[PDB]
């Protein structure tokens, strides 16, 4: 556990980063919705 | 002394060591069992 060790940090912090880009995709697509729908208020609500 | 009636030589002496019995689960062996238990946790963990 001492010796493998560090890739589990990479395993942990890797999928932490993917949470932030999944929101980064989601807001960007609600902005694609905001071309067709409201400003920032109900364009994000209707998607979920 | 008389002339000797039979000879010898200085040897050493030790047990015929064992029947070897290697691990029937020694494929599991080269890691920590916890790391196996962590990756199977990480198996479903990354999946979920």
């Amino acid at each position: 556990v001492q010796n493998i060790g560090g890739i589990f940090i990479v395993l942990a912090a890797g999928l932490v980063l993917s949470v932030f880009v999944a929101v980064g995709e989601f807001l960007y697509k609600s902005k694609k919705n905001a071309q067709l729908e409201k400003r920032s208020f109900c364009s994000a609500m209707v998607e979920e | 002394f008389s002339k000797p009636f039979m000879t010898l030589g200085i040897s050493i002496l030790y047990r015929k060591p064992n029947g070897t019995n290697p691990g029937v689960f020694s494929f599991l062996n080269p890691l920590s069992p916890d790391i196996w238990m962590y990756v199977l946790l990480a198996c479903l963990g990354v999946s979920c």
